[PDB]
């Protein structure tokens, strides 16, 4: 008898019970402790190298492991890999289709990623034999568009789309090994651990849910945040994660924590965040917001480190290297500015 | 340095605010690359390359010449001359191409951006400015001219007037009355739609208001002093007035930057800058 | 070495510069389309009218050496306010409304709030809207016929009269035209509401004739354009 | 209605499964970024000021 | 967290009135463009009634323009809906679609259902 009403009034209190919870181990917040640790200061990056060879705006980018190489999409159905360290091209990949919402460097430096709204992942070979760049493989699982992807293995990576549900696809067969259902609205954005056992996905319903790679179920949910989060990036230590949203404000939540750590609000920014990632230490939160500009923020002392100037379109992507040696920021000017 | 001080320092005010702008709009494409990467602006540009020049090659001769009427570096006048109009015609026919462009912008603009590609645009740009010089560089050393104020050989300085303002004035006049006629076809589109959405010429004139500023003050500055360049060898016109004229329609390339530079692409620029 | 493998890099950048200056003009020259609508209002009808031509994603064809990418997008979800942010260096929104459906749902209102976030959005207020008032023949049977008023579906249809500057076709009974040309200028409110300049709507019936649409889509996209330039150059 | 239904279902089983976590406490969270952050802060090229010696940027 | 609980509603009688109150917990109130949108029973999701980030772009749809009457209160962050001279084709389920970004004009809660922000809803029904 009326199944559907109970099982409402049951995950209300069910969520009622986890924000109890939560605020049982919340007796006090992340910047209680600012005033034990010294800020970083106003530091001010100037772009070091320029990568100005995009004919659209571009909306996606990946940094490989080497920290040398770096990925970048745009709208022209051009795909380039550009060196980062003597500014070269070093490859230009033509995509099936123009509009490409990810990028995905793999671990090895010889796969990548692509993706938008034709729905399609297609897998590019970097180091082939062949001369110049092929198409791997095709994914074609997902019914929405394609908002971004990660890179696990040169055999495995994930990607969350735009169909409300993330796939862990597979290089090999082409088909979805698991895949990660739960979000209400299309997804946006995910990161994965340096553990890369699990990994974080930010969707358009304000929820930075946590799946396991290993059981492709849902770990964590963390419904947080205000609007779509269009940016998510996990803590280099592995057990955090921050989530830039639609509401100009950027949020850390914590994966044993299970709840928000800190928000990295300004009365300044009145538009969304559409990029964000750590640095090496994780100290540094870059944000990229749609004033374009992009904001170095201090993760544990709640305020921005750092404006930067530049772009002059939205900023719709950034990387920073495993090693936090530069971060690079992809407007929609079809600029590539690698600050340091 | 009582009476003729005024004058000096009008003159010295007006060429450090034309190289103010020349060097505000050249480090504005030379340092950002969405005011070098559009087509549009390109020719835009090589105008502030000749403006430029005659920043620092054109106007502080006639400058430190006229305030106290002698001339320093008298072997190179006839050389100077030529490097004026060297200058002075480059930035009209870069003012003409730049309409020109415009027009290709506002008549066809598919057949534009297909055609009119940035090595199209590089192209006209040097022909332009090897119009220019092949009006100022090779006359002057066959001498087709007549301190040095002298007039110019009325059969080269008449051809010279038609192939520097002239002959470019009359097809920027048509190319901006044709941008008119097709602004205005836009604009009573615009207001067939608008005012349909509420059921005007607040709209329609300010591309007059547009056109009064880069048609009408190049006009304003460079017509009165060609209209006495093409009688001064014909007849009239004095010493002391004429060079005066030279210098109001040396002006235009003062207000250059404040006319084609005064976009929000270019005004951004300048801001940071 | 030193510069063994650089000298091969930067040969390989040239050779990718080469390719990308040969596919700039190409990319300056293909003026990309977004056709989208409320939902079955006729785009597939517009496709299929367009060039007589992976399911359906994006759709080209090339009129007066001039080409277009119309890229449709009936295979993605129901919420668009995500992947339509990717058309923000687009040419045209080409909106199919069905001038016909406003009785089924209110497709039409359905429309007008998707045109208001196209036209009132953070990045597509910039590209301009060919509105394309699609199922106009079946417009004409759906309110001389009375099954579907725009009464019931809209109150300042009742305070509306046709404009002094409507385009009236042979065979077509006023009150068509005062139901055709208020679907015009209910969008029109909408365009015109911002006021920024930097787009304009461009409304046009189709569907009611099988002749070829993609010239329609051609004379405005060459408007739009010449007005994007004529702001530019502060001419407008 | 059983697709509602259906993703009400799994809904509640996320949140169930949600339920039953090791939740820490707040300040323990915290603690363990800022070590992580001062452990890493000595060789973060992005936090301290980096030469242009080992910098390959700049 | 992100919620909009929309109490109200019931079997009313065709022509009354009505009263649909929003409580919208989890977000800034005074930024979101709050709408209401009703889904018809075997219809899709159609868009009722917006108003601005503070109350001035206020706007129905033309099913119920002039007789419905929406208002935001960013002090207890409630949206109000005042449904006057009901309607038989007014007998659906409302609900509290917020816009997706704050700050900004333009919403995409008119498309159909499993939007992120859009609350359980109100079975708003008219008697016969
Ligand atoms: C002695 C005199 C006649 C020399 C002539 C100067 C002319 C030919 C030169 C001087 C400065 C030059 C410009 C400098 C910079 C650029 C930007 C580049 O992206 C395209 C070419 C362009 C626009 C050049 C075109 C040619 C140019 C205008
Ligand atoms: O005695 C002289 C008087 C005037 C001039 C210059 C004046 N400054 C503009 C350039 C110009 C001149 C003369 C021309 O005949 C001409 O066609 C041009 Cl464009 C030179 C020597």
């Amino acid at each position: 008898g009326s199944e559907l009403d109970q099982l409402r009034q049951e995950a209300e209190q069910l969520k009622n019970q986890i924000r109890d919870a939560r605020k049982a181990c919340a007796d006090a917040t992340l910047s209680q402790i600012t005033n034990n640790i010294d800020p970083v200061g106003r530091i001010q990056m100037r772009t070091r190298r320029t990568l100005r060879g995009h004919l659209a705006k571009i909306y996606a980018m990946h940094w490989g492991t080497d920290s040398r190489l770096l990925v970048s999409a745009s709208q022209d159905g051009k795909l380039i890999i550009w060196d980062s360290y003597t500014t070269n091209k070093v490859h230009a990949i033509p995509l099936r289709s123009s509009w490409v919402m990810t990028c995905a460097y793999a671990p090895s430096g010889n796969y990548v990623a692509c993706g938008g709204l034709d729905n399609i992942c297609s897998i590019y070979n970097l180091k082939t034999r062949e001369g110049n760049v092929r198409v791997s493989r095709e994914l074609a699982g997902h019914t929405g568009y394609l908002s971004c992807c990660r890179f696990l293995d040169d055999n495995q990576i994930v990607t969350s789309s735009g169909d409300t549900t993330c796939a862990l696809w597979d290089i090999e067969t082409g088909q979805q090994t698991t895949t990660f259902t739960g979000h209400t609205g299309d997804v946006m954005s995910l990161s994965l651990a340096p553990d890369t056992r699990l990994f974080v996905s930010g969707a358009c319903d304000a929820s930075a849910k946590l799946w396991d790679v290993r059981e492709g179920m849902c770990r964590q949910t963390f419904t947080g945040h205000e609007s779509d989060i269009n940016a998510i990036c996990f803590f280099p230590n592995g057990n955090a994660f921050a989530t830039g949203s639609d509401d100009a404000t950027c949020r850390l939540f914590d994966l044993r924590a299970d709840q928000e750590l800190m928000t990295y609000s300004h009365d300044n920014i009145i538009c969304g965040i559409t990029s964000v990632s750590f640095s090496k230490s994780g100290r540094l939160l870059l944000a990229g917001y749609d004033d374009f500009n992009c904001n170095v923020w201090d993760a544990l002392k709640a305020d921005r480190a750092g404006v930067l100037a530049g772009h002059d379109n939205r900023v719709s992507c950034l990387g920073v290297t495993d090693d936090g040696m530069a971060v690079a920021t992809g407007s929609w000017d079809s600029f590539l500015k690698i600050w340091n | 340095f009582s009476v003729r001080i005024l004058t000096a320092c009008f003159l010295s005010l007006l060429i450090l605010s034309t190289l103010l702008g020349n060097t505000l709009v050249c480090a504005a494409v030379i340092r950002f690359r969405h005011l070098r990467s559009k087509v549009t602006n390109f020719f835009v540009i090589s105008l502030a390359v000749s403006d430029l020049l005659v920043a620092v090659l054109v106007m502080p001769w006639k400058a430190v010449a006229e305030i106290a009427g002698f001339w320093p570096f008298g072997s190179f006048c006839n050389i100077w001359v030529a490097f004026d109009i060297m200058c002075s015609t480059a930035s009209i026919l870069n003012l003409c191409v730049i309409s020109v462009d415009r027009y290709w912008a506002i008549s066809s603009p598919f057949r534009y951006e297909r055609k009119m590609t940035p090595k199209a645009a590089f192209i006209l740009i040097s022909v332009a400015w090897t119009l220019s010089v092949l009006i100022s560089f090779i006359p002057v050393q066959l001498s087709w001219h007549k301190n040095c104020d002298s007039s110019l050989s009325r059969t080269y300085a008449i051809s010279s007037s038609v192939i520097s303002f002239y002959i470019p004035v009359a097809i920027m006049i048509v190319t901006y009355t044709r941008i008119y006629r097709i602004a205005q076809k836009q604009i009573r589109r615009i207001a067939a739609l608008e005012r349909a959405a509420v059921h005007s010429f607040k709209r329609e004139t300010k591309v007059l208001k547009t056109l009064s500023v880069i048609m009408g003050v190049f006009v304003c500055c460079w017509l009165p002093f060609f209209i006495l360049n093409c009688i001064l060898p014909f007849c009239c016109i004095d010493s002391n007035t004429f060079d005066v004229f030279v210098w109001f329609g040396w002006a235009n390339s003062s207000l250059n930057p404040i006319i084609y530079a005064f976009n929000a692409d270019f005004r951004k620029a300048f801001s940071t800058l | 070495d030193q510069r063994n493998e650089e000298k091969a890099q930067r040969e390989a950048n040239k050779k990718i510069e080469k390719q990308l200056q040969k596919d700039k003009q190409v990319y300056r020259a293909t003026h990309r389309l977004l056709l989208l609508g409320a939902g079955e209002s006729g785009k597939s009808t517009i496709v299929k009218q367009m060039r007589i031509l992976t399911g359906i994603f994006e759709t080209k064809f090339q009129v007066d050496k001039v080409n277009f990418h119309m890229f449709d997008v009936g295979a993605q979800r129901d919420e668009r306010r995500k992947w339509i942010q990717c058309f923000n260096d687009v040419t045209a929104i080409i909106f199919v409304v069905a001038s016909s459906s406003y009785n089924m749902t209110n497709r039409l209102q359905e429309a007008l709030n998707l045109f208001k976030s196209i036209w009132n959005n953070r990045w597509l207020r910039t590209i301009s809207v060919i509105l394309f008032l699609n199922k106009q023949d079946l417009l004409a049977e759906k309110v001389l016929a009375g099954k579907s008023k725009i009464e019931d579906y809209f109150p300042e249809f009742a305070r509306y009269t046709t404009p002094e500057d409507a385009t009236p076709e042979p065979g077509e009974d006023p009150r068509v035209t005062r139901a055709k040309y208020f679907i015009r200028d209910e969008f029109l409110r909408i365009s015109t509401a911002s006021g920024d300049g930097r787009h304009y709507c461009y409304p046009h019936f189709t569907c009611s004739v099988d002749t070829e649409n993609i010239r329609r889509v051609f004379n405005d996209c060459r408007d739009i354009i010449q007005r994007m330039h004529l702001r530019q150059y502060e001419l407008l | 209605n059983t697709a509602s239904i259906a993703q009400a279902r799994k809904l509640v089983e996320q949140l169930k499964m949600e339920a039953n976590i090791d939740r820490i406490k707040v300040s323990k969270a915290a603690a363990d970024l800022m070590a992580y952050c001062e452990a890493h802060a000595k060789e973060d090229p992005l936090l301290t000021p980096v030469p242009a010696s080992e910098n390959p940027f700049r | 967290q992100v919620q909009l609980q929309e109490s109200g509603g019931g079997l009313v009688q065709p022509g009354g009135s009505l009263r649909l109150s929003c409580a919208a917990s989890g977000f800034t109130f005074s930024n979101y463009k709050m709408n209401w949108v009703r889904q018809a029973p075997g219809k899709g999701l159609e868009w009722v009634s917006d108003i601005s980030q503070s109350g001035a772009s206020i706007s129905y749809t033309g099913s119920v323009k002039g007789r419905f009457t929406i208002s935001r209160d960013n002090a207890k962050n409630t949206l109000y809906l005042q449904m006057n001279s009901l309607k038989p084709e007014d007998t659906a389920v409302y609900y509290c679609a917020r816009c997706p970004a704050p700050f900004t004009r333009d919403c995409f809660d008119v498309t159909s259902t499993t939007y992120a922000y859009r609350g359980q809803g109100t079975q708003v029904t008219v008697s016969s």
